[PDB]
C-alpha cells in the first residue's frame, strides 16, 4: 500500500502580535475600546501561528484544523492591515519542503515580509498534511476510504490553488517546492490518488467490471500524466518518480484485466487473451523493477491463473485468434474526482478574529473623503468672508450707510449708533484689551511647557552620558542623546511654530494700537459720543431724492447679501456624511474603491445647495457693488464740499471704520487664543512623552 | 491674510 504525500515546509517563529499593535494602537483611541479587542486578537493570532507550524507535526484532524483555521484567519487579515507598502514590516521565513534548488547545496530557506508568501507556504502544509492523513488510512474500510477520497481532493485543490496565485502573491521567485511546476505536478499526483481510491471502493463494492476498467484507466492516465511532468524535470523527492511509473502500469493492468473479464463474457476470448497478457507484462515489469516500492504479488497471480485457464479453453475448445494490441479498442475513462476548490473558510467553525476591524481601504478613502469635504467647506467660508470683509470696506470708505441717514448733521446717524451699541454689549474696549493682555501669558505658558519638557531630555542625557563614561563596562545602553532625536525633532518644530505666533501676536498688537482710540470713542455713551462728532448743515436733498431711494435699496439688498451668510456658513460647518457605508458597499458589491468619483459625487449632493447659494452671494455683491459706486458718485455731485461737513464726512467713515476693526480684531484674537490653547494641550502631550521616556530608561 | 491662519494650520498638522 505505497502512496504518495508531501512533506510540511519548516518556517521559523516570528513575533506576529508586534508589528500588529504597533499598527493597531497608532490608528485607534488610547485605551479606547479598540485595542481592548483587536490588541487580543493579534496575541491570539501569534498563537495560532505558532501553533500551527511551530508544533512537531501531527497527523491528526484536530492538528489539521488548526492549519486550515491558520490559512483562514491569515487570508481574512489581509486588507485589514497595510502590508502592500511594506512600510508595515514583518518578515516570513520558511524552508523548502524537498531541500530543492537551481544551485546545488543541501537546502535552501527564503524570508519574504509578503503575506502571500506566508499563504502560499501555509496552504502547502494543508495540502501537505492532508495527502500524509490520507496516506494513512485504512483502505479496506468505508470510512477510511471517505476520508481518503476527501483528503487527496482537498489536496490536489490546494496545491493547484497555489500554482495559480503564487506568482501574483510574491515579487521575487518562489523556492521550488511552491513553485507553479511543482505544485501542479503534485496536484494531479493528488488527484490520481484520489481516482486510485474510487478504483478500490469499486473493487471493494463489486461493482461492475466494465466500470472497474474505466475508473482504473483513469487513474492510470492520471498517473501517466504525472509521470510524464516529472520525466524531464526532478524537482520531487527521489521516490516519487518510481512510484508514479509503478503506479501508471499497475493501473493499467488493472484495467486491462478488467477489461478482459468483459471480453469473455462477450466470447471475445482472443481479445481476453491478449488483454491478460498485456496485464501479465506489466505487472511482470513492475514486479522486478519497481519491488522496492510496491507489491503486486497476488495480483500476478490471479492475472496468471486467468491467463492459463484462458489458454487452456482456447487451445482446446474455442480455437479464438488472439488479437495484436494496436488492433484492440481503447478502454474508456471515467473520472469520479475533482480538485477542490480553495474558498476560505476552508476550516471547520470559523470565526474572523478581526471582523469589526475596518478595510484598509475604506480608512484611505474616508480620509481622501474629508480632505475633500475640508477643502469644499473651508474654501467656500472663507470666500464668504473675504467678500463681506471687502463690502464693509467699500461703504466706509464712501460713507455708507451713514450719509443717507444724516437727515439733520446734528446728531449720530442710526446705524453707528446700532454699531456702537453693538460694541459696548459685546463688552467695549475692554474686550479687545483683556484678550490682548493675556495673549503673551499663553505664548509663555506654551513656551514653559515646551521648555521643561526639552529640559527633562537634557537633563537625563547628561546622566546617560556621564554614567557610560564611568561605567563603560556596566553602563551599555543605546546612549539617550540617539534615543531623543524624534522628540527633539518634534521640539524643534514647535518651536518654530511658537516663533510665527510671536509675529502673529505682533501684527495683531500693531492693528489694535492703530484703531484703539477710535474704538474707544465708538463706545461712549451716545451723548458723549454725539458731542464729540462734528456737526454740519443738512440738505433737504435727503427728504424724498431718487439716488437716496436707490442707494438705500442696493444697501438694504447689499445687507440681506451678507446676512445670509451667515446662515450659509452655518449650514456648511452643521451638516455632514458618514461615507462608511458607501465605501464599504462599494467595497463587497465590488472588488476595489474609487472614492473620488465617489467623494465628488456625495460632496454634491450633501454640499451641492449650498456651494451654488455662496457662489450667488459672490456674483450678486459684485453687481451690488459696482451699482453702489455708480449711484454714489451721483450722489455725490448733489452734497456739497465745505470743511465743516468734510470734517463730519471724515469722523463717520472713521466711526464705521472702527466698528470692523473692533468686528475684525476680536474674532482674529479669539482665533489666536484658541490656538495659543489648543497648541498648550498639544504640549501637554508632548510633555508626557517626554516623561515617560525618560522614566522607561 | 489673518495673522494666525498659517500658525491655526501647523497645529493641525500636528494635532
Amino acid at each position: 500500500a505505497t502512496f504518495i504525500s508531501v512533506q510540511l515546509k519548516k518556517t521559523s517563529e516570528v513575533d506576529l502580535a508586534k508589528p500588529l499593535v504597533k499598527f493597531i494602537q497608532q490608528t485607534y483611541p488610547s485605551g479606547g475600546e479598540e485595542q481592548a479587542q483587536y490588541c487580543r486578537a493579534a496575541e491570539e493570532l501569534s498563537k495560532l501561528r505558532r501553533a500551527a507550524v511551530g508544533r512537531p507535526l501531527d497527523k491528526h484532524e484536530g492538528a489539521l484544523e488548526t492549519l486550515l483555521r491558520y490559512y483562514d484567519q491569515i487570508c481574512s487579515i489581509e486588507p485589514k492591515f497595510p502590508f502592500s507598502e511594506n512600510q508595515i514590516c514583518l518578515t516570513f521565513t520558511w524552508k523548502d519542503a524537498f531541500d530543492k534548488g537551481s544551485l546545488f547545496g543541501g537546502s535552501v530557506k527564503l524570508a519574504l515580509a509578503s503575506l502571500g508568501y506566508e499563504k502560499s507556504c501555509v496552504l502547502f502544509n494543508c495540502a501537505a498534511l492532508a495527502s500524509q492523513i490520507a496516506a494513512e488510512q485504512n483502505l479496506d474500510n468505508d470510512e477510511g476510504l471517505k476520508i481518503a477520497a476527501k483528503h487527496y481532493q482537498f489536496a490536489s485543490g490546494a496545491f493547484l490553488h497555489i500554482k495559480e496565485t503564487v506568482l501574483s502573491a510574491l515579487s521575487r521567485e518562489p523556492t521550488v517546492d511552491i513553485s507553479p511546476d511543482t505544485v501542479g505536478t503534485l496536484s494531479l499526483i493528488m488527484l490520481a490518488q484520489a481516482q486510485e481510491v474510487f478504483f478500490l471502493k469499486a473493487t471493494r463494492d463489486k461493482m461492475k467490471d466494465a466500470i472497474i476498467a474505466k475508473l482504473a484507466n483513469q487513474a492510470a492516465d492520471y498517473f501517466g500524466d504525472a509521470f510524464k511532468q516529472c520525466q524531464y524535470k526532478d524537482t520531487l523527492p527521489k521516490e516519487v518518480f518510481p512510484v508514479l511509473a509503478a503506479k501508471h502500469c499497475i493501473m493499467q493492468a488493472n484495467a486491462e484485466y478488467h477489461q478482459s473479464i468483459l471480453a469473455k463474457q462477450q466470447y471475445y476470448f482472443g481479445e481476453e487473451i491478449a488483454r491478460l497478457q498485456h496485464a501479465a507484462e506489466l505487472i511482470k515489469t513492475v514486479a522486478s523493477r519497481y519491488d522496492e516500492y510496491v507489491n503486486v504479488k497476488d495480483f500476478s497471480d490471479k492475472i496468471n491463473r486467468a491467463l492459463a485457464a484462458a489458454k487452456k479453453d482456447n487451445d482446446f475448445i474455442y480455437h479464438d485468434r488472439v488479437p495484436d494490441l494496436k488492433d484492440l479498442d481503447p478502454i474508456g475513462k471515467a473520472t469520479l474526482v475533482k480538485s477542490t476548490p480553495v474558498n476560505v473558510p476552508i476550516s471547520q467553525k470559523f470565526t474572523d478574529l478581526f471582523e469589526k476591524m475596518v478595510p484598509v481601504s475604506v480608512q484611505q478613502s474616508l480620509a481622501a473623503y474629508n480632505q475633500r469635504k475640508a477643502d469644499l467647506v473651508n474654501r467656500s467660508i472663507a470666500q464668504m468672508r473675504e467678500a463681506t470683509t471687502l463690502a464693509n470696506g467699500v461703504l466706509a470708505s464712501l460713507n455708507l450707510p451713514a450719509a443717507i441717514e444724516d437727515v439733520s448733521g446734528d446728531t449720530v446717524p442710526q446705524s453707528i449708533l446700532t454699531k456702537s451699541r453693538s460694541v459696548i454689549e459685546q463688552g467695549g474696549i475692554q474686550t479687545v484689551d483683556q484678550l490682548i493682555k493675556e495673549l503673551p501669558e499663553l505664548l509663555q505658558r506654551n513656551r514653559e511647557i515646551l521648555d521643561e519638557s526639552l529640559r527633562l531630555l537634557d537633563e537625563e542625557e547628561a546622566t546617560d552620558n556621564d554614567l557610560r563614561a564611568k561605567f563603560k563596562e556596566r553602563w551599555q545602553r543605546t546612549p539617550s542623546n540617539e534615543l531623543y532625536k524624534p522628540l527633539r525633532a518634534e521640539g524643534t518644530n514647535f518651536r518654530t511654530v511658537l516663533d510665527k505666533a510671536v509675529q502673529a501676536d505682533g501684527q495683531v498688537k500693531e492693528c489694535y494700537q492703530s484703531h484703539r482710540d477710535t474704538i474707544v470713542l465708538l463706545c461712549k455713551p451716545e451723548p458723549e459720543l454725539n458731542a464729540a462728532i462734528p456737526s454740519a448743515n443738512p440738505a433737504k436733498t435727503m427728504q424724498g431724492s431718487e439716488v437716496v431711494n436707490v442707494l438705500k435699496s442696493l444697501l438694504s439688498n447689499l445687507d440681506e447679501v451678507k446676512k445670509e451668510r451667515e446662515g450659509l456658513e452655518n449650514d456648511l460647518k452643521s451638516v455632514n456624511f458618514d461615507m462608511t457605508s458607501k465605501f464599504l458597499t462599494a467595497l463587497a458589491q465590488d472588488g476595489v474603491i474609487n472614492e473620488e468619483a465617489l467623494s465628488v459625487t456625495e460632496l454634491d449632493r450633501v454640499y451641492g445647495g449650498l456651494t451654488t447659494k455662496v457662489q450667488e452671494s459672490l456674483k450678486k455683491q459684485e453687481g451690488l457693488l459696482k451699482n453702489i459706486q455708480v449711484s454714489h458718485q451721483e450722489f455725490s455731485k448733489m452734497k456739497q464740499s465745505n470743511n465743516e461737513a468734510n470734517l463730519r464726512e471724515e469722523v463717520l467713515k472713521n466711526l464705521a471704520t472702527a466698528y470692523d476693526n473692533f468686528v475684525e480684531l476680536v474674532a482674529n484674537l479669539k482665533e489666536g487664543t484658541k490656538f495659543y490653547n489648543e497648541l498648550t494641550e498639544i504640549l501637554v502631550r508632548f510633555q508626557n512623552k517626554c516623561s515617560d521616556i525618560v522614566f522607561a530608561r | 491674510e489673518k495673522p494666525y491662519k498659517e500658525v491655526t494650520e501647523d497645529l493641525l498638522h500636528l494635532n
